[PDB]
C-alpha cells in the first residue's frame, strides 16, 4: 500500500459521496475555472469590443444589464481564431476590452463538459452497469460543440460563436436564420422532431404509467407512498397500460415490451439531437437550408411568391440590420 | 399572362429596327446567361461592381448603346468602360480574352444573340426586379 | 446454418453482423467484400465525373471531388490547372472499376464459399484476437503496406511527373519536386504548432518541399514500426492498459478514424496547397479576402486614396492594422489575415500589405483571381443555389469544399460515437456485465450506503 | 386478437392481389386524368400558369370586400381576356 | 331497461381493432375531415386570392411550401361556412375565399375534442386512472390558444397560421420581429418545459436500458422481459447510486418520478398558451423601459437587447409588404433600415 | 373464417382509397409545363 496505490483507489473509489475518477481529475479543475470566471463577469466584466471595430457591447450586470439582456460577450473579431490567453495581453484591462474571458470560459467548460461525458462511462464501469448513458449525452455536449467551437471554425472567428446570455442566445438565433435559413433545413427540422417528439413522449410515458399505478394508498396520502425505494416488484400494471393505449390507437402500436419502450424513450431524442448538431456543424461550413426563391414562375416568366418568399423577405430584413456598422462591401461572406 | 411575340420583340440597332426572338432563342439565352454571366450578374445587377446593372435604361445610356442586339453583341466581343473610353476584355469575359475566360471559348455567334436577347427581354417580365437588387427579391 | 440465427448466436438480425466476431474466414470475406465496394465506388464515381465534365468550366463549377484529387496529383493538367488530357482521368476510373470485381470475387468467395474458421486451414492466416503476438504481427503487416503506400506519393513527386504546385512562379504548374524537406526540425516542428488562428497545427503546410519530405519520414516511420511490431509482442506496462477483443480492437481504430475525420474536415476548408483552388474553389478566408481585394482595385481606379480612406467605425475603410501590427485588408474580413494565397502575396511586404505595391503594383490577373474567387464564395443552399441564403435562384452552386467538409465532419461525429459505443461494450463485456447486472451478485448491495 | 384476418394473411392471397391488380392502378389513373383533363384547376378554382395576370398588369387580384367577394373574384376573372 | 339505447352501447363498444364507443361519432368525421382538408388543398387549391400566393402541389409548390393559407385580411372573423354569405353555397369561390382554413380549423377543434373524450371513455372501460386525457389538456390549450384566441384578438382570421411548413416558419419569424417573442417570459418557460421534457425522456430511457438486470443470457437483452412479470427489470438501487455520484441528487421514488416526466413538458406547454393569450392583445414583453431611456440618452450603451430590436425592426420593414398585401404598404428604397453596405 | 367487409375494412378503405387516386394526381403535375 504506497502513496500512488491510496491516491488511485481514493481517486476510483466507488464511496465517496461524489464519484472523483481519472475523467474528474481533469473535470474538476476546469469546471471550478470556467464557473468563477463565468460568475465574476458575468457581474463585473467591463464592455467588449465584440466585432472588432471599436463598438464595445456591454454584457454585465453592473454596467447596465438585468438577467435577461446580461451576456458574457465573445472575444473580439480582430482576433478571430487566435488563441488569447490572459499571458498574450498586456494588461488585464486589454483582456477585457478584447473578450478575453469568453475563451477562458468556453475551452475550460468544453473541456470539462467532454470529461463528464468520460465520467459516466467511468462509474458505470465501477459499478457493474451497461456503459451507454454517456452515448446519451453526448448529444447535447455535440450541441455545445457546434455553438461554442464547430462554428467559430468555419466562419473563422469566435466573435460569431453563441454569446452567454439569454438575449446574446436569440441573437445568435436570428442571425444564423438569415446567413443560412436554418428553419428550412432538415437537419433542424429533425432536431425539431426530437424536441417535440421527446416532449411528446415524455408526457405519454408519465402518463400511461401514472395511469396504472397499482392501489396501494387511501384517498389522503399521496400516491407516491406506495412505492418504496428498492422493493422488488414493479409498482405499476404495464398490462393495464398497454390495454388502455393500444385502444387507445390500435393494438400493435403500443408496446408491452418495457425494455424496447426504454430505448424507444431513449433513442428518438438523442437521434433527434444529434441530426440538430450536425445541422449547426455543416451549417458551420455554409451548406445552408433550401432556397426555393423565386422557385415559382409563371407562363410570361412572372415571380409567383410562396410562403418561401415570404421568409426570404423576413430573413432580408434580419440580414440588413445585423451588425449595422461592420460591413464595408456588398456580401457578407462570413 | 404569356411569354408572346410583343415580349420578344426587342431593338436589333440603334437606328430603330426590331427583331424577333423565338422562345427557343429566349430559353437558351437565360442558359448560357447562367452558364457565362450570372455568376456576377444574376437578376441583373454586378456584384464585382454594383454602380452598373444591366437595365436597359443604364444600358441606352452606356457610349456606345447597348440597348440594342448589335451593341450587346459587340460588348460581348471588345467590351469597354461606361463611357467607352477604354477597354476591358482583360478583365471581363469576351470573344477576345476567351483564352483567360476559357468558358467563352465554346460561344458562337448565334450564342452571342441569345444572351443579348435575353438580357433585352427580361425586364420587360420582371420589371424593377431586373437590376434592383435584394430589395425586390 | 452455423451461428446463423438469434438461438446459435445470441445476436439478433440488426446486429447480425456481430455473428462474425470468431469466424475469421467469413469475417475475411466480409471486409474483402467491403473493400471490392470502396474500389467499385472510386472507379464508378470518377468515370461519372468524367462523362459530366466541360473542361472550358472550372472543376468546382461541375461539382466535381475525385477528378480534383487526381489534378492535383500532376496527371492531366497544365499551367494554371488548365486541363491538358482527360486521358488519365479515364484510366484512374477503369482500373479501380475493373478492380473492384476482383476484390468482390474474392469477397464473396470467402463469404459463403471458403472456410467459415482459417484456424484449421492455416496457422499462418488464422487468428486469435487474445494473441497478442499474431495481433501486432497482422498490424505490423499492414504498417508495411501503409508506409510503401506513403512512399508511392513521392516516387510521384521525385521520379514520375511531379505534383500540381499552385504556389510555382507562373500562375501554378506541375512540377518535379528535387529537394524535399527532410530536417525533421522542419517536418517534426509542423506537429509542435498551436491549432489555433494564425499557426494552423499540421494544416498550415503551405509548400511541396515540406509535404514530399513528411511522407518521406511517414514511409520510413510505417515500415520500422511495422517491422517492430512483427518481431516485438507488448509490454507489460501496455498489456495491464487496454482491453484485448475484437470489438475492443475497433473501438481504438473508430476512435483514430474520427481524429482523421475532423483533420480532414479542417484539411479541406482551410488548406489550399494540398488542395488547389483552381480545382478545389476558393477557401472561405480567401473568398472573403478576395472581395476587399475587388473593392480595393474598384474604388483605388476611381481615384481613392486607398491607405488614408477612413471607414464609418474610425478603422481603415480598406486597410488597418491587425492586432500585431501587420497591414491586413479592413471590415469584417479582418479575421482572415492569416489568409496565404499565390495571387494575393506579390502585394506583401515586411510590415504586411504594402502601400507601394497597392498602388503601382496590381496586376489584371489578379483582379481576375479575386473577382473569381469573390463570385465563387462557398456558400450555398442544400439544393444547390449558389451564395447567401438570401439569394435568388440562378446560379447552380455548392463548393466542393463545403461538400467535402460537411461529409466528412458527419462521419467524423458518427464515428466518434461509435468508438463510445463499442469502447464501452467492449469495457463491459471483458468483465462480464454488458447483459445485465446479476440480481444475486449486485455489486451497490455490497457497497457501504453514501448517507 | 380482436376477430378480424390478420393482414399478413389478406395482402398474401392471391385473391387479395387479383382483385387490387386492378382497383390501384384504376384510381392512380383516375387521379392523373383529374390533372391531365385539366378539370382540378376548375373544381377548385385555382390558376393556370398563364392565368395569374393579365398580360401587363401586375397587381395581386386581392379579395377586399367580405360580402362582394365572390363578385370581385368573377371580376377579376373577366378580365383575363 | 335492454332499448336501444343499450344495444347501440354494446356495438360501439365491441372489442375490434380500431375501438369506436361513443366519442368516435365526434372523434372520427371530425378528425377524417380536418385530414382530408389538408391534403386536398395542399394539393389542389391556390393563395393567390387571399395573399397573393401560390400554395399547392398543383401550381409547384412542393411538400416544404404547400400551405392552406388564411383567408382574406377583409373576411374578418367569419366562420366562412360553406352556405354563408360570403361564398352563397359555392364551392369553387369557397375555396379561393380561404374556407378550407376555417373548415380544417374547426373540424379539428372538435376533433381534439373526441380525442380526449375517448382517452376518457376508454380509461373509464379499461380500468385506468385518466392522465393520460389529463395530459392531452395541454395540447388542446396550444392548439386553441395559437389558432384560435390569437386571430380573435387581432384583426382577422388572416393573422392566425396557416398550415404548412414554410407557412408555420413565416409565423415564428413574424413573432420575433413584431412580438418579440424569444423574451417572453410565458414562452421561455414553455422553452423550458419541452426542452426539460426532451431531457427527461432521453436520461430515464437510458437509465432503464443501462441498469437492466441479466435476466436472460442472449447479447440482445429486450427478449430477457415478460410482460406478466412482477419484478423490476432493471435495478432503481444501481440507478439512484449512479446519479446520486454523478450529479449530486437522484430520483428514489419510482411513481414521482413518472408523475414528474408528465408534469414538466404539460406545464411547459400551458405557460407558452398563457404567453399567446397576450399576444392576441400585443400585450406584448416587447421592451424593458429602463435600457430604452438609457439607450435614448446614451449612444454609447448598447446591449444584445438593443442589437435585437434593430434586428426586429428590420423583419418589420422588409417583410412587411408582401406578408400584409392588404396594407398596401408601400416603402420606398430610401425609408428601409439598412446597416451599412448590405 | 372471417369476414370480409368490418369497421377495419371501411377504415382502411376510406384513407387508402382517396391516397392512392391523389398519388396518380401528384404525379401526372410533374410533367406540367409553364
Ligand atoms: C485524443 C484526444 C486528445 C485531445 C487533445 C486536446 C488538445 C487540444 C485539442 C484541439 C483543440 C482545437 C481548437 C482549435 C481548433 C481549430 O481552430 O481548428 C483550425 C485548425 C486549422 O487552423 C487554421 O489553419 C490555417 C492554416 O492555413 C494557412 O496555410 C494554408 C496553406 O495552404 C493557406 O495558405 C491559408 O490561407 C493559411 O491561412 C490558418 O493558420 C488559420 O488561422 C487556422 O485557424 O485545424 C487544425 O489544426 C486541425 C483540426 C483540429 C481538430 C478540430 C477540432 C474538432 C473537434 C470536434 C469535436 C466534436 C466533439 C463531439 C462531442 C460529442
Ligand atoms: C376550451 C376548450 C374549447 C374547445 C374548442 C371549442 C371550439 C368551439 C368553436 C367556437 C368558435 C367561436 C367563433 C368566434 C367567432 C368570433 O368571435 O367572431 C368575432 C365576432 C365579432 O366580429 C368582429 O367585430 C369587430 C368589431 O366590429 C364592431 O366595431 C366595428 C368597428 O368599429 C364596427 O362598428 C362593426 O359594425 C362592429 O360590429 C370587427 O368588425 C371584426 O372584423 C369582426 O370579425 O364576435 C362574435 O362572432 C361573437 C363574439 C361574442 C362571443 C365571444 C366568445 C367566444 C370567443 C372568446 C375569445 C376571446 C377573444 C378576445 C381575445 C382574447
Ligand atoms: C458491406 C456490407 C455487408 C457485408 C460484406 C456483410 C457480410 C456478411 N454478413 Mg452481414 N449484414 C449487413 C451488411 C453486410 N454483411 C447489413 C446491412 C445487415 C442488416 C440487414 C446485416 C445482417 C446480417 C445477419 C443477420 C447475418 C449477416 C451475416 C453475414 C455473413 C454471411 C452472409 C450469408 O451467409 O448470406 C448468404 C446469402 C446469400 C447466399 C444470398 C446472396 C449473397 C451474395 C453474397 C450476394 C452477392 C451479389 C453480388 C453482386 C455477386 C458478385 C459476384 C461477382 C463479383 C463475381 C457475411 C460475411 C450472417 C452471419 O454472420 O453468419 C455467420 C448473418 O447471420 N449479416
Ligand atoms: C468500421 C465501422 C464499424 C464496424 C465494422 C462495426 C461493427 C459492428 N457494430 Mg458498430 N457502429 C459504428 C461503426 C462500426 N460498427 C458507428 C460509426 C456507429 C455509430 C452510429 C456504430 C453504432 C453501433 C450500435 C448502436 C451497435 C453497433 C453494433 C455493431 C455490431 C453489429 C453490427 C450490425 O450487424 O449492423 C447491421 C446493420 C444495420 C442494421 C443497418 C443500419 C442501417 C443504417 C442506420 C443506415 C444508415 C443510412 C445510410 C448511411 C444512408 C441512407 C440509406 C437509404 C437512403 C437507403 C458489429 C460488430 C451492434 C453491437 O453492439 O454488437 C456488438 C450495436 O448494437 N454499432
Ligand atoms: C464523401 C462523400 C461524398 C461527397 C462529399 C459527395 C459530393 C457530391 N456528390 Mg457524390 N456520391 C457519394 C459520396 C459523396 N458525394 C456516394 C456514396 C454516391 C453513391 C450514392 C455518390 C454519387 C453521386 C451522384 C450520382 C452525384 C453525386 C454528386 C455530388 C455533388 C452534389 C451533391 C448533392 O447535391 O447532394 C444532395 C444531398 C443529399 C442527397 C443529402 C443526403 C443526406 C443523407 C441521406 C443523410 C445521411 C446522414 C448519415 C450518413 C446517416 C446517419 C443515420 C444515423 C441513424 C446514424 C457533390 C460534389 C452529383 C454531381 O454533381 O456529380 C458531378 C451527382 O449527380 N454523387
Ligand atoms: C487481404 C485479403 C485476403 C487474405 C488475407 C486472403 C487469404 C486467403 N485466401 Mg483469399 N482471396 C482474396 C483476398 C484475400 N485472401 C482475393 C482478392 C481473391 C480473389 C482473387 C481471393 C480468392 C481466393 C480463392 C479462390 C482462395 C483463397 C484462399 C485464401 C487462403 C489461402 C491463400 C494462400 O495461401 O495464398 C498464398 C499466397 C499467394 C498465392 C500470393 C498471392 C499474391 C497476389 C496474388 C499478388 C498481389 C500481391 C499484392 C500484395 C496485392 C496488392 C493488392 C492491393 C493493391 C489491394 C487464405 C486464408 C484459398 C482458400 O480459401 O482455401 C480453402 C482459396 O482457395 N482466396
Ligand atoms: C496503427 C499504428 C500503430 C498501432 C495501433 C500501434 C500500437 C501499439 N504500439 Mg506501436 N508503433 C507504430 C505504430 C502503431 N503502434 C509505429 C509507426 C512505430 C515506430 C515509431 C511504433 C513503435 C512502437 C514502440 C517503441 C512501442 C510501440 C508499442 C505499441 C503498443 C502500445 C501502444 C500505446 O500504449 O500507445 C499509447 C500512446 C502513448 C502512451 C503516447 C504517450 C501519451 C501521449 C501524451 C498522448 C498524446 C495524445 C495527443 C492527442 C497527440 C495528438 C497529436 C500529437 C502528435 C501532437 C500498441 C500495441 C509499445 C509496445 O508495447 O511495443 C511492443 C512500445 O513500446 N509501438
Ligand atoms: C465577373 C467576373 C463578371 C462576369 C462573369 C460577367 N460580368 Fe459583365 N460586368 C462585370 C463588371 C465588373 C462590369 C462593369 C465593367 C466596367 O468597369 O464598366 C460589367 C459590365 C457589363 C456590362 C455593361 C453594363 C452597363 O450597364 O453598361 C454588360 C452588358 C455585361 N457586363 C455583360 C456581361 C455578359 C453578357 C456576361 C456573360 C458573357 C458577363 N457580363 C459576365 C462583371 C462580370
Ligand atoms: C457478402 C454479403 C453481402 C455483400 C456483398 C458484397 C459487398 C459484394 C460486393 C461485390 C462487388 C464489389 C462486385 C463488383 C463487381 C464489378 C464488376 C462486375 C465490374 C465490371 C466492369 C465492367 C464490365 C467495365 C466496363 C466498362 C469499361 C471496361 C470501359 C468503360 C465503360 C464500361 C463501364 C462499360 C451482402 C451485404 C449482400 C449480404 C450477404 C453477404
Ligand atoms: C505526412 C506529412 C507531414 C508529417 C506528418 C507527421 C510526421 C505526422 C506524425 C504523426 C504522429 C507521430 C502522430 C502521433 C499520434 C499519437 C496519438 C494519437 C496518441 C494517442 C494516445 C492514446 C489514445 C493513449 C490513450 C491512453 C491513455 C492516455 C492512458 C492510458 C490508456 C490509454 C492507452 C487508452 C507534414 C505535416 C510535415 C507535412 C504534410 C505531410
Ligand atoms: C376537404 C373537403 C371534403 C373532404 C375531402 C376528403 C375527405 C379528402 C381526403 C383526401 C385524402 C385522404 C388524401 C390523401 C392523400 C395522401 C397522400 C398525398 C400521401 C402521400 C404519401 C407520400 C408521398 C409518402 C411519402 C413517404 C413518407 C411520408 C415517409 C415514408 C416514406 C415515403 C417516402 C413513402 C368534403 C368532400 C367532405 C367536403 C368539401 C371539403
Ligand atoms: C338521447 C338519448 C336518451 C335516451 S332516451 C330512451 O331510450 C330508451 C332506449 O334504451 C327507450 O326505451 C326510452 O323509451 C327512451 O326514452
Ligand atoms: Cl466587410
Amino acid at each position: 500500500a504506497n502513496l500512488w496505490e491510496r491516491f488511485c483507489n481514493w481517486v476510483t473509489s466507488t464511496d465517496n459521496r461524489l464519484y472523483v475518477g481519472w475523467f474528474g481529475v481533469i473535470m474538476i479543475p476546469t469546471l471550478l475555472a470556467a464557473t468563477i470566471c463565468f460568475v465574476i463577469a458575468f457581474i463585473a466584466a467591463p464592455p467588449v469590443d465584440i466585432d472588432g471595430i471599436r463598438e464595445p457591447v456591454s454584457g454585465s450586470l453592473l454596467y447596465g444589464n438585468n438577467i435577461i439582456t446580461g451576456a458574457v460577450v465573445p472575444s473580439s473579431n480582430a482576433i478571430g481564431l487566435h488563441f488569447y490567453p490572459i499571458w498574450e495581453a498586456a494588461s488585464l484591462d486589454e483582456w477585457l476590452y478584447n473578450g478575453g474571458p469568453y475563451q477562458l470560459i468556453i475551452f475550460h467548460f468544453l473541456l470539462g463538459a467532454s470529461c463528464y461525458m468520460g465520467r459516466q462511462w467511468e462509474l458505470s464501469y465501477r459499478l457493474g452497469m451497461r456503459p451507454w448513458i454517456c452515448v446519451a449525452y453526448s448529444a447535447p455536449l455535440a450541441s455545445a460543440f457546434a455553438v461554442f467551437l464547430i462554428y467559430p471554425i468555419g466562419q473563422g472567428s469566435f466573435s460569431d460563436g453563441m454569446p452567454l446570455g439569454i438575449s446574446g442566445t436569440f441573437n445568435f438565433m436570428i442571425v444564423f436564420q438569415a446567413e443560412h435559413n436554418i428553419l428550412m433545413h432538415p437537419f433542424h427540422q429533425l432536431g425539431v422532431a426530437g424536441v417535440f417528439g421527446g416532449a411528446l413522449f415524455c408526457a405519454m410515458h408519465g402518463s400511461l404509467v401514472t395511469s396504472s399505478l397499482i392501489r396501494e394508498t387511501t384517498e389522503t396520502e399521496s400516491a407516491n407512498y406506495g412505492y418504496k425505494f428498492g422493493q422488488e416488484e414493479e409498482t405499476y400494471n404495464i398490462v393495464a397500460a398497454h390495454g388502455y393505449f393500444g385502444r387507445l390507437i390500435f393494438q400493435y402500436a403500443s408496446f408491452n415490451n418495457s425494455r424496447s419502450l426504454h430505448f424507444f424513450l431513449a433513442a428518438w431524442p438523442v437521434v433527434g439531437v444529434w441530426f440538430a448538431a450536425l445541422g449547426i456543424s455543416t451549417m458551420a461550413f455554409n451548406l445552408n437550408g433550401f432556397n426555393f426563391n423565386h422557385s415559382v414562375i409563371d407562363a410570361k416568366g412572372n415571380v409567383i411568391n410562396t410562403w418561401a418568399d415570404i421568409i426570404n423577405r423576413a430573413n432580408l430584413g434580419m440580414e440588413v440590420m445585423h451588425e449595422r456598422n461592420a460591413h464595408n462591401f456588398p456580401l457578407d461572406l462570413a | 399572362a404569356e411569354l408572346t411575340p410583343e415580349v420578344l420583340t426587342v431593338p436589333l440597332n440603334s437606328e430603330g429596327k426590331t427583331i424577333t426572338l423565338t422562345e427557343k432563342q429566349y430559353l437558351e439565352g437565360k442558359r448560357l446567361f447562367q452558364y457565362a454571366c450570372a455568376s456576377c450578374h444574376v437578376g441583373g445587377i454586378t456584384k464585382t461592381n454594383p454602380s452598373l446593372d444591366l437595365r436597359t435604361e443604364t444600358l441606352a445610356l452606356a457610349t456606345p448603346p447597348r440597348d440594342n442586339i448589335e451593341g450587346l453583341v459587340d460588348y460581348m466581343k471588345n467590351p469597354t468602360t461606361y463611357d467607352g473610353e477604354q477597354e476591358i476584355a482583360e478583365v471581363h469575359p469576351s470573344l477576345r480574352s476567351a483564352d483567360i475566360f476559357p468558358k467563352m471559348r465554346n460561344l458562337t455567334e448565334k450564342d452571342l444573340v441569345a444572351i443579348a436577347g435575353h438580357i433585352l427581354v427580361e425586364p420587360k417580365i420582371l420589371g424593377d426586379k431586373w437590376g434592383g437588387g435584394k430589395v425586390y427579391y | 446454418a452455423t451461428n446463423r440465427d438469434q438461438e446459435s448466436s445470441g445476436f439478433a438480425w440488426w446486429a447480425g453482423n456481430a455473428r462474425l466476431i470468431n469466424l475469421s474466414g467469413k469475417l475475411l470475406g466480409a471486409h474483402v467484400a467491403h473493400a471490392g465496394l470502396i474500389v467499385f465506388w472510386a472507379g464508378a464515381m470518377t468515370l461519372f465525373e468524367l462523362a459530366h465534365f466541360i473542361p472550358e468550366k472550372p472543376m468546382y463549377e461541375q461539382g466535381l471531388i475525385l477528378i480534383p484529387h487526381i489534378a492535383t496529383l500532376g496527371w492531366g493538367v497544365g499551367p494554371g490547372g488548365e486541363v491538358v488530357d482527360t486521358f488519365p482521368f479515364f484510366v484512374v476510373g477503369v482500373v479501380h472499376l475493373i478492380s473492384s470485381a476482383v476484390l468482390g470475387f474474392g469477397g464473396v468467395y470467402h463469404a459463403i464459399r471458403g472456410p467459415e474458421t482459417l484456424e484449421e486451414y492455416s496457422s499462418f492466416f488464422g487468428y486469435d484476437w487474445k494473441d497478442k503476438n499474431k495481433m501486432t504481427t497482422i498490424l505490423g503487416f499492414h504498417l508495411i503496406v501503409l508506409g510503401i503506400g506513403a512512399l508511392l506519393l513521392v516516387a510521384k513527386a521525385m521520379f514520375f511527373g511531379g505534383l500540381y504546385d499552385t504556389w510555382a512562379p507562373g500562375g501554378g504548374d506541375v512540377r518535379v519536386i528535387t529537394n524535399p524537406t527532410l530536417d525533421p526540425r522542419v517536418i517534426f516542428g509542423y506537429l509542435l504548432k498551436s491549432p489555433f488562428g494564425g499557426e494552423g497545427w499540421i494544416v498550415s503546410v503551405n509548400n511541396l518541399e515540406d509535404v514530399v519530405g513528411g511522407h518521406i519520414w511517414i514511409g520510413l516511420i510505417c515500415i520500422a514500426g511495422g517491422i517492430w511490431h512483427i518481431l516485438t509482442t507488448p509490454f507489460g506496462w501496455a498489456r495491464r492498459a487496454f482491453i484485448w477483443s475484437g470489438e475492443a480492437y475497433l473501438s481504438y481504430s473508430l476512435g483514430a478514424l474520427s481524429m482523421m475525420g475532423f483533420i480532414a474536415t479542417c484539411f479541406v476548408w482551410f488548406n489550399n496547397t494540398v488542395y488547389p483552388s483552381e480545382f478545389y474553389g476558393p477557401t472561405g478566408p480567401e473568398a472573403s479576402q478576395a472581395q476587399a481585394m475587388t473593392f480595393l482595385i474598384r474604388d483605388q481606379k476611381l481615384g481613392a486614396n486607398v491607405g488614408s480612406a477612413q471607414g464609418p467605425t474610425g478603422l481603415g475603410k480598406y486597410l488597418m492594422r491587425s492586432p500585431t501590427g501587420e497591414i491586413i485588408f479592413g471590415g469584417e474580413t479582418m479575421r482572415f489575415w492569416d489568409f496565404r494565397g499565390p495571387w494575393l502575396e506579390p502585394l506583401r511586404g515586411p510590415n504586411g500589405l504594402d502601400l507601394n505595391k497597392i498602388k503601382n503594383d496590381i496586376q489584371p490577373w489578379q483582379e481576375r483571381r479575386a473577382a473569381e474567387y469573390m463570385t465563387h464564395a462557398p456558400l450555398g443552399s442544400l439544393n444547390s443555389v449558389g451564395g447567401v441564403a438570401t439569394e435568388i435562384n440562378s446560379v447552380n452552386f455548392v463548393s466542393p469544399r463545403s461538400w467535402l467538409a460537411t461529409s466528412h465532419f458527419v462521419l467524423a461525429f458518427f464515428f466518434l460515437v461509435g468508438h463510445l459505443w463499442h469502447a464501452g461494450r467492449a469495457r463491459a463485456a471483458a468483465a462480464g456485465f454488458e447483459k445485465g447486472i446479476d440480481r444475486e451478485s449486485e455489486p451497490v448491495l455490497s457497497m457501504p450506503s453514501l448517507d | 386478437t380482436t376477430g378480424e384476418r390478420p393482414f399478413s394473411d389478406i395482402i398474401t392471397s392471391v385473391r387479395y392481389w387479383v382483385i387490387h391488380s386492378i382497383t390501384i392502378p384504376a384510381l392512380f389513373i383516375a387521379g392523373w386524368l383529374f390533372v391531365s383533363t385539366g378539370l382540378a384547376y376548375d373544381v377548385f378554382g385555382t390558376p393556370r400558369p398563364d392565368s395569374y395576370y393579365a398580360q401587363e398588369q401586375r397587381s395581386i387580384p386581392l379579395v377586399t370586400d367580405r360580402f362582394e367577394a365572390k363578385q370581385q373574384v368573377e371580376t377579376f376573372l373577366e378580365q383575363l381576356k | 331497461e335492454r332499448g336501444w339505447f343499450d344495444i347501440l352501447d354494446d356495438w360501439l363498444k365491441r372489442d375490434r381493432f380500431v375501438f369506436v364507443g361513443w366519442s368516435g361519432i365526434l372523434l372520427f368525421p371530425c378528425a377524417y375531415l380536418a385530414l382530408g382538408g389538408w391534403l386536398t388543398g395542399t394539393t389542389f387549391v391556390t393563395s393567390w386570392y387571399t395573399h397573393g400566393l401560390a400554395s399547392s402541389y398543383l401550381e409547384g409548390c412542393n411538400f416544404l411550401t404547400v400551405a392552406v393559407s388564411t383567408p382574406a385580411n377583409s373576411m374578418g372573423h367569419s366562420l366562412l361556412l360553406l352556405w354563408g354569405p360570403e361564398a352563397q353555397g359555392d364551392f369553387t369561390r369557397w375555396c379561393q375565399l380561404g374556407g378550407l382554413w376555417t373548415f380544417i380549423a374547426l373540424h379539428g377543434a372538435f376533433g381534439l375534442i373526441g380525442f380526449m373524450l375517448r382517452q376518457f371513455e376508454i380509461a373509464r372501460l379499461v380500468g385506468v386512472r385518466p392522465y393520460n386525457a389529463i395530459a392531452f389538456s395541454a395540447p388542446i390549450a396550444v392548439f386553441v390558444s395559437v389558432f384560435l384566441i390569437y386571430p380573435l384578438g387581432q384583426s382577422s382570421w388572416f393573422f392566425a397560421p396557416s398550415f404548412g411548413v414554410a407557412a408555420i416558419f413565416r409565423f415564428l419569424l413574424f413573432f420575433q420581429g413584431f412580438h418579440n417573442w424569444t423574451l417572453n417570459p410565458f414562452h421561455m418557460m414553455g422553452v423550458a418545459g419541452v426542452l426539460g421534457g426532451a431531457l427527461l425522456c432521453a436520461i430515464h430511457g437510458a437509465t432503464v436500458e443501462n441498469t437492466l438486470f441479466q435476466d436472460g443470457e442472449g447479447a440482445s437483452t429486450f427478449r430477457a422481459f415478460n410482460p406478466t412479470q412482477a419484478e423490476e427489470t432493471y435495478s432503481m438501487v444501481t440507478a439512484n447510486r449512479f446519479w446520486s455520484q454523478i450529479f449530486g441528487i437522484a430520483f428514489s421514488n419510482k411513481r414521482w418520478l413518472h408523475f414528474f416526466m408528465l408534469f414538466v413538458p404539460v406545464t411547459g406547454l400551458w405557460m407558452s398558451a398563457i404567453g399567446v393569450v397576450g399576444l392576441a392583445l400585443n400585450l406584448r414583453s416587447y421592451d424593458f423601459i429602463s435600457q430604452e431611456i438609457r439607450a435614448a440618452e446614451d449612444p454609447e450603451f448598447e446591449t444584445f437587447y438593443t442589437k435585437n430590436l434593430l434586428l426586429n425592426e428590420g423583419i418589420r420593414a422588409w417583410m412587411a409588404p408582401q406578408d400584409q398585401p392588404h396594407e398596401n404598404f408601400v416603402f420606398p428604397e430610401e425609408v428601409l433600415p439598412r446597416g451599412n453596405a448590405l | 373464417s372471417y369476414p370480409i367487409f368490418t369497421v377495419r375494412w371501411v377504415a382502411v378503405h376510406t384513407l387508402a382509397v382517396p391516397t392512392i387516386f391523389f398519388l396518380g394526381a401528384i404525379a401526372a403535375m410533374q410533367f406540367i409545363q409553364r
